[PDB]
């Protein structure tokens, strides 16, 4: 129940909607902020 | 070598002898060292230790006359007094032959410190030497000096001296200022100074040094007429009322009257309660105490009480000109003149030891204050006619003429000088030109030359400095500086420093032909003191300072 | 009551002090923040017709520099401020060359004298305060940040830094009981700084409409 | 005693230099006492920040938000230089406080010279530079961070990019854009059905019925309240209060 | 007893910490006093304000038209602004 | 008072030669008067102050140390006491050996291996052999330890169960230092207690070594089962070995132990009795949480019934006949009260209920030791005492039951009950609080009831003495004590119970009593018992 990514990587954790909702800090926000805009909708579309 | 004591001056001959026989020291070691068999088997632990056998017993000696010097004062601190005080004595009895040993001096001296009454032999011997003398705490000196007037007198004369010195260097200060000026500090400021503070603590409790201190003041202050031996008895007296020192302010019969009017002078004005109260002080003196009268004369001749007295005197005076009232109905401000004349017959009467109030002359009262009121009044018509519309100006010329009964009055009398000479004070604080123009022809002969005195100087100079633009124009200057300055100081040697350190101050505003002529004019002569010839080499300096920027 | 009075008569005090500090005043140090008990010491414990009675306080503080201006405050005897109360006050000003006064008045001013004291604005400045207004420093208070008066030059720096004029500045009344506190005139750049929670410091500035 | 702890870099232990950084720099770091100088600037410069921050934070809370991520710009910089955070680092920690003053010098809100420029850059990027500090000291890079000298670099100008990605654009239609950010969680709020949890409470009128009560100035609310915190003892004894 | 324009007043002892009074020990830890507060139902300041064991800086108000009067305008740009954060945060939701 | 360093400036007055300055100099370095002399003269100016008592040299004697203890001499210290000669350190060790030494070799205990060797013999020539050890690491040198072991063991076993909490951890503290010497001590433990004569004290005093190892940080398990006869038997003591090394209850290791148990050929049963193995079986099942997985808790109880239960014959070294007749029972009891402490049922609306089956399985040994380990583990946790019936007497009658049906877990009740004694309760009524106490005190007096006396009356006089408690708890207690007993007054009840009652509130005890007189009659037995 700890989610961990890193280095691009899953380590561990299950990824409920406090890890890819729209809450802030969580892994898509960082997704944005970290990486490009394009990458975040090609994130999107990958995990749908 | 005293008392059951071996080797000092044998022990400077061992340190020069130097033969041979080691038993016989050894011996003397066994025989006047640390006399305990506990010690003994501890020695050699020393000897195998290495260091020379002086630090550790040195260290072990100051241990135990520090703890013997916390328990010398926690002994002065616990217990019944009796008990106290005899253990004191016992150990002083056993330690006083070790006095002139440096090493154990101090414990003697906490001991004597903390004795109410040292034996008079000691003290004898103490006294005939200086340096054990000089090591004596200020509890022991008293003592010495209760019953020695001559070297209580020797401790205290240098710093009367010093507190007239710094007295009369803050009258002549480099920095002309009305915000900050010889008045400016609060009286409890004022006790803080060195001299205050150090007299204090050398009086303690003691009632009978005090009237010592008393004494020397007033022959002090008929000796040479300076009035800072009043301003402190005055500043003396509330130092040790800030100390809560009961045994010499309950029989000080000026202690209540003192304290009211440093309220007073804290204040800056005098109120109606706080008058009636100094009225019910003063007329509270019995028949038989009228000496008392002179103590409170000299009181009010200090130059703080003064000063408060005449400014709340003109105040008054500028509120019974609002109020339409003459002043011989005004029993606050007859107070406030009686006041004044208490002040100002202090020395008449510690002279002639005649106690008794100044009579105050019915013509001051009938005619010098109100006609100083009608200064007041034509200031405030020719102020509201300068307001008046254009089409309502008549040609009004400020009164010029200064009438002869009121320079008489400043001549002959002194309380009305007193009071005229702070009435202009109040003027020239008021940035009133007119006024002071007026005024100033009637101040260059005044009742024993009050004009000139350095108080009057020092508050009219920090007055003029709110003047600074006027002295662009000649006629202000040359009545000022020609009529008024230059009148006296080939005469008075304080009016030229006071006239120096105003040019000083005033130079960049100055009229340059005025200011070359006042430059020759206040030149110093082969006659002149050193501070005359220094104030000049400042003004010089600021002179070619002036020119530079240009 | 009697202790009432004179408690209330000391925090006007204290407020007057605290008031004329800010302001840029000459203030005594032990004046600036004395005891309550001190306060009755030096007036007289009693102020309903007594010793400590209105008048006796009137407090004359000069400027810290150019000591020339002063504003000696005024505490009217009676609640409801008048003409004929006020013309005592200007003769006692004309009697100086003051032109600055507090008046601290019990109730309401009659709107007559409220007009009355806007007609001598060009020749001598006249502010009033209400007890209630000077029975709390409302600039000790948490929501109040720290307002400062600018000067002239000051002014002219931050309108030629900036680029703009008086007229775009966010401004504030001239009723504004923290601009009443300071007795800002029309047209007085106040510099105000306050803790922001997103930069730490912010000054903002307020000319006066 | 916890922030003395975690911030100072206490530079006369041996050891504690001797893991933390390398021999050549921890001879460097005890020989000089210049350096040492300068760290102990830097931390008097934090123990102001300290103050500063407690003045602006009354209320015991950190939760601020700014624009750069540092911990998690750290942490990308320790995943990309492969740190393996076991041996002793490799970065002089006077080069850590010259590249934050030169970093704090590059940060600019506010352009010029005049000192009323100068105290509105300050001002702006006070509480990032007490952040910045904070999170960029030397104790903690040396402790538990151990970033290396590219690493450092790398993000001083990934920190400084992302700073100058951050500043509001010319242009932008502020006032639209509050006006929509506000009053679109109005409709998430609800109108008036607050429990009306009867413990005192007043019953505050809540929800829109207050926000409409700001938004148009009603000298009538429907529940006006004060909030009367009492002064001393009173505040700690209930008879007084 | 008491001012006019004001009903029963309740007074309780806070749970947040936005009342409660946060001081800094001499250690420098935060510490949070749970201390009484009062909360009226009408609303006068400047009269409040004015009574004795009242803390006359933390002490505010609801209605900002009153801290108007009293406070001026600097102070109601803060008292609209905390209000406005209290309205929106209340249910839990975050605005910048 | 140069006179006092005759001897160097001997060799340098008789061969002084060529310049003397320096000799001339240092022959004039005591500038200052007799003031080693005058230092003696302090005392007696003492003697007008407050006091300059034998306290007076012994605060000479300890700046001598300050002063001593910067140069230490380590350096010449091998070289001088190699020189064969000295009575310096005899003398002070025969006089003064009570902590000069002691603070020398506490101090730096590298260097001055021949004086610390002289202390140490020195110590070894005193009596109570190892007492001033300037050291509790006098655990070196065999001649020593072993003797200093021995003395030690003397004492506590003439000392007894009162000396058994004062003289152990000084005594552990030597025989815990090393482990060689933990293995020497616990060799002599294993080979004394191989006699059943008066043995079980020496197994007792070696079990609370081991427990005081536990503590400091020991793996020791391995050494106890090396000691003893399960290693005859090699797998299950290597089980066991692993299991304490581990310090907790691994299921299989339990399945591997009872395999070779309940079968026909039964490992000897000293190799189960091993007092750490029971408590980690008390953590791991008698735990409030701490589930275990209802397959292998059969288990669990078979090995703790068969622990508890069986009873042997050794005729030389063999079994012949036991029985296992008893541990059904036992299993049942044990069971049963782990399904109690399991269910946990909110508010014991079935602790309560199953109460009178609770105190049918309390009769038995380990079921109370459990039962207590569980309440301790139960009433001990932080804000508990909000479930309020009489301020909770519920687990405090366990405690009661505890306490009356067995007299061996009394010191472990007593612990418990000034444990929850000594602990303030926050968050509770300050009244609550109190009647608390009240509880606690009635639970006292009934452990007093049964026997257990002078330990519970011990505390009580030491908390009115140290750190003193309200004076009404005492007052309470004495009124509770003496409304429950009366005639006849064993002579060590009397002393211990006067001095509480006869000083420091005497007049709280009798308010309104009447019908049976109050401490007056204690008061008029302790006059017809003494001699006044």
């Amino acid at each position: 129940t700890k989610v961990v990514v890193e280095n691009g990587e899953l380590i561990m954790g299950i990824l409920c909607k406090k890890s890819l909702g729209t809450s802030a800090g969580s892994l898509v926000h960082i997704s944005y902020l970290e990486m490009g805009h394009d990458i975040t909708r090609l994130f999107y579309s990958n995990i749908q | 070598q005293d008392l059951g004591v071996a080797n000092g001056e044998d022990l400077k001959e061992t340190l020069t002898n130097c033969t041979e026989p080691l038993k016989a020291i050894e011996q003397f070691q066994t025989e006047n060292g640390v006399l305990l068999p506990s010690l003994q088997s501890a020695l050699p632990f020393l000897d195998l230790h290495g260091t020379p056998r002086l630090e550790f017993h040195q260290s072990v000696f100051d241990e135990l006359r520090d703890k013997l010097l916390e328990r010398v004062s926690a002994i002065a601190s616990e217990g019944k007094a009796e008990e106290r005080y005899k253990k004191l004595e016992d150990l002083l009895e056993k330690s006083f032959s070790l006095v002139k040993m440096p090493s154990l001096q101090p414990v003697v001296m906490c001991v004597m410190k903390h004795l109410p009454k040292v034996p008079e032999k000691k003290l004898k011997l103490v006294m005939a030497d200086k340096e054990l003398y000089r090591a004596c705490a200020v509890e022991v000196k008293r003592q010495i000096w209760q019953d020695n007037q001559a070297l209580f007198g020797d401790e205290v004369s240098p710093l009367l001296k010093q507190y007239i010195l710094e007295k009369e260097s803050a009258l002549f200060s480099t920095e002309l200022s009305v915000l900050h000026n010889f008045f400016s500090p609060s009286p409890k400021t004022r006790r803080q100074g060195e001299v205050v503070q150090r007299l204090t603590r050398m009086v303690g409790k003691n009632v009978k040094l005090y009237d010592m201190v008393l004494q020397f003041l007033r022959t002090l202050f008929l000796r040479t007429r300076n009035v800072h031996y009043c301003t402190l008895r005055a500043e003396l007296l509330m130092s040790l009322h800030d100390l809560d020192v009961g045994e010499i302010c309950t029989v000080d019969p000026c202690h209540k009257f003192t304290w009211c009017l440093d309220a007073c002078i804290r204040e800056r004005f005098v109120d109606s309660k706080r008058a009636r109260e100094l009225q019910g002080f003063l007329d509270g003196v019995k028949k038989g105490q009228e000496q008392v009268l002179g103590d409170l004369s000299m009181i009010l001749c200090d130059p703080f009480a003064i000063n408060t007295l005449a400014l709340s005197t003109v105040r008054h005076l500028q509120e019974l000109v609002g109020q339409e009232t003459l002043p011989r109905d005004s029993p606050d401000l007859l107070l406030l003149l009686r006041l004044l004349a208490l002040g100002q017959g202090a020395w008449d009467m510690i002279d002639s030891q005649v106690f008794k109030e100044p009579k105050m002359e019915v013509e001051l009262i009938t005619r010098f204050l109100p006609m100083l009121m009608s200064f007041l009044v034509d200031d405030y018509t020719f102020n509201v006619d300068q307001k008046l519309p254009a089409e309502e100006k008549a040609p009004v010329s400020y009164p010029n003429t200064l009438p002869e009964s009121f320079t008489k009055f400043l001549q002959e009398q002194r309380m009305a000088c007193e009071v005229g000479l702070y009435y202009v004070l109040h003027i020239t604080k008021q940035r009133n030109k007119n006024a002071l123009l007026r005024l100033l022809p009637g101040l260059v002969e005044t009742f024993g030359d009050l004009a000139f005195g350095d108080i009057f100087l020092h508050l009219l100079t920090g007055n003029l400095a709110l003047l600074a633009d006027e002295f662009a124009l000649e006629d202000f200057c040359s009545s000022l500086f020609d009529g008024f300055f230059l009148t006296a100081s080939p005469r008075k040697e304080n009016v030229h420093r006071h006239a120096l350190r105003l040019l000083i101050h005033l130079h960049p505003r100055v009229a340059p032909s005025k200011l070359e002529a006042l430059q020759k004019a206040l030149e110093p002569t082969g006659q002149s003191g050193e501070a005359v010839k220094e104030l000049y080499s400042q003004l010089g300096e600021k002179l070619e300072q002036l020119d530079h920027r240009k | 009551d009697d202790e009432e009075e004179t408690y209330r008569l000391w925090k006007i005090r204290k407020t007057i002090m605290q008031l004329c500090h800010d302001r840029g005043y000459l203030v005594t140090q032990d004046e600036l923040d004395q005891t309550l008990e001190e306060f009755k010491a030096q007036f007289g414990d009693k102020p309903s017709e007594g010793r400590p009675r209105r008048t006796d306080l009137t407090v004359l503080v000069a400027h810290n520099d150019d000591p020339t201006d002063q504003m000696f405050v005024f505490f009217p005897e009676e609640p409801k401020v008048g003409i004929k109360t006020i013309k005592v006050y200007c003769q006692r000003m004309q009697e100086e060359n003051i032109t600055r006064a507090l008046i601290v008045v019990q109730q309401g001013m009659t709107p007559s004298a409220k007009q009355s004291l806007v007609d001598m604005a060009p020749k001598y400045i006249l502010e009033q305060f209400l007890q209630q207004e000077l029975l709390i420093n409302i600039t000790e208070h948490e929501l109040v940040p720290e307002h400062v008066v600018m000067t002239k030059e000051e002014v002219t720096e931050l309108l030629a830094r900036y680029k703009l004029r008086e007229n775009q500045l966010p401004r504030i009344q001239a009723g504004d009981p923290v601009a009443r506190y300071f007795g800002i005139k029309r047209g007085q750049v106040v510099k105000i700084i306050r803790p922001s929670e997103t930069a730490g410091r912010y000054i903002t500035y307020r000319l006066v409409q | 005693k916890a922030f003395e702890k975690k911030f100072r870099f206490d530079y006369t232990n041996e050891r504690a230099l001797r893991r933390t950084l390398q021999e050549d720099l921890v001879k460097d770091v005890l020989s000089n006492a210049h350096i040492q100088n300068e760290l102990e600037r830097e931390f008097e410069r934090m123990r102001e920040d300290r103050e500063v921050l407690r003045v602006i934070f009354p209320t015991g809370d950190s939760k601020v938000v700014l624009p750069c991520n540092l911990l998690r710009m750290i942490w990308n910089a320790q995943k990309i230089f492969h740190i393996n955070p076991r041996l002793p680092s490799d970065l002089h920690p006077i080069k850590v406080v010259e590249g934050v003053k030169e970093l704090s010098k590059k940060l600019v809100i506010v352009n010029g010279d005049d000192p009323l420029s100068r105290q509105a850059q300050e001002n702006a990027t006070l509480l990032f530079n007490i952040h910045l500090r904070s999170t960029l000291c030397s104790r903690r890079m040396a402790e538990e961070f151990r970033l290396s000298g590219e690493a450092f670099d790398w993000l001083l100008g990934e920190i400084e990019s992302k700073f100058n990605q951050a500043i509001a654009h010319p242009g932008e239609m502020v006032g639209a854009l509050a006006a929509q950010s506000l009053g679109e969680p109005a409709t998430q709020m609800t109108l008036n059905t607050f429990h009306y949890a009867g413990v005192s409470a007043k019953n505050v009128t809540l929800g829109v019925p207050r926000l409409k009560e700001l938004i148009n100035i009603s000298k009538k609310p429907k529940t006006p309240s004060l909030t009367v915190f009492l002064l001393g003892q009173s505040a700690r004894d209930a008879e007084r209060a | 007893q008491g001012i006019e324009q004001i009903s029963k007043v309740y007074m309780h002892l806070p749970q947040t910490d936005n009342k409660k009074k946060i001081i800094i020990t001499e250690d420098g830890e935060f510490k949070a006093l749970q201390e009484w507060i009062l909360e009226t139902d009408g609303v006068s300041l400047m009269r409040v304000l004015s009574e004795k064991d009242v803390d006359p800086v933390r002490t505010t108000s609801n209605d900002i038209v009153e801290i108007f009067t009293v406070l001026g305008i600097e102070a109601v740009r803060k008292a609209l602004e905390r209000e406005l954060y209290h309205v929106i945060s209340f249910d839990g939701s975050y605005v910048n | 008072i140069m006179e006092p360093s005759i001897f160097n400036t001997l060799k340098r007055y008789f061969q002084a030669g060529g310049s003397p300055e320096n000799v001339i100099q240092l022959l004039s370095e005591n500038y200052t008067a007799v003031a080693q002399t005058v230092n003696l003269l302090a005392e007696w100016l003492i003697q007008t102050g407050v006091e300059p008592v034998q306290v007076q040299e012994t605060v000479e004697n300890h700046l001598k140390s300050l002063l001593i203890k910067h140069f230490d001499p380590r350096k010449a210290d091998s070289i001088f006491t190699e020189e064969g000669e000295t009575p310096a350190w005899l003398e002070q060790m025969i006089a003064h050996t009570t902590w000069r030494d002691l603070f020398y070799k506490l101090a730096e205990a590298h260097p001055d291996c021949l004086m610390l060797n002289f202390t140490v013999k020195l110590i070894s020539d005193a009596g109570y052999q190892g007492e001033i050890t300037s050291v509790s690491t006098a655990c070196q040198q065999l001649e020593v330890f072993s003797r200093v072991l021995r003395t030690s063991l003397a004492t506590i076993l003439d000392g007894g169960e009162e000396n058994l909490e004062k003289n152990l951890p000084e005594f552990a503290k030597m025989v815990c230092h090393g482990e060689h010497t933990y293995l020497f001590a616990q060799a002599m433990m294993s080979v004394l207690a191989q006699e059943e004569q008066g043995g079980s004290a020496v197994r007792r005093i070696a079990q609370e070594v081991q427990r005081f190892a536990q503590e400091k940080g020991h793996d020791a398990s391995q050494i106890t089962l090396a000691l003893g006869t399960a290693a005859s038997y090699p797998r299950a003591c290597q089980a066991l070995g692993a299991m304490l090394s581990k310090g907790a209850l691994n299921p299989a290791d339990i399945t591997v132990l009872f395999k070779m148990f309940t079968s026909m050929d039964p490992p000897p049963v000293e190799l189960i009795r091993v007092p750490a193995f029971l408590d980690l079986f008390m953590q791991s099942l008698f735990k409030p949480g701490a589930r275990i997985n209802q397959d292998h808790k059969h288990k669990y109880i078979h090995i703790l019934a068969y622990a508890a239960s069986v009873v042997e014959t050794w005729k030389k070294n063999k079994r012949v006949s036991i029985n296992k007749d008893e541990l059904k029972s036992t299993s049942k009891a044990v069971e049963t009260v782990h399904n109690l402490c399991c269910n946990e049922n909110k508010g014991a609306s079935e602790l309560v209920a199953e109460l009178s089956t609770l105190y049918q399985c309390i009769r038995f040994p380990v079921v109370a030791m459990g039962v207590l380990k569980w309440v301790d583990w139960t009433v001990s946790e932080p804000r508990y005492f909000q479930l309020q019936t009489d301020h909770t007497p519920v687990h405090l009658a366990l405690l009661d039951e505890i306490s009356t049906c067995h007299q061996l877990l009394h010191p472990q009740v007593l612990q418990l009950l000034v444990k929850l004694f000594e602990t303030e309760h926050s968050q509770l009524d300050v009244m609550e609080q109190l009647e608390l106490k009240k509880t606690l005190l009635d639970r006292m007096v009934h452990l007093l009831s049964r026997g257990y006396v002078l330990p519970v009356v011990s505390y009580i006089r030491k908390c009115l003495e140290k750190l003193d408690t309200d004076i009404s708890l005492i007052r309470y207690f004495v009124t509770e004590v003496l409304d429950v007993i009366a005639p006849p007054y064993t002579s060590d009840f009397v002393q211990l119970f006067l001095p509480i009652l006869e000083n420091d509130s005497i007049a709280g005890t009798i308010k309104t009593e009447g019908e049976h007189d109050p401490v007056t009659e204690f008061i008029a037995h302790c006059k017809s018992n003494f001699i006044m």
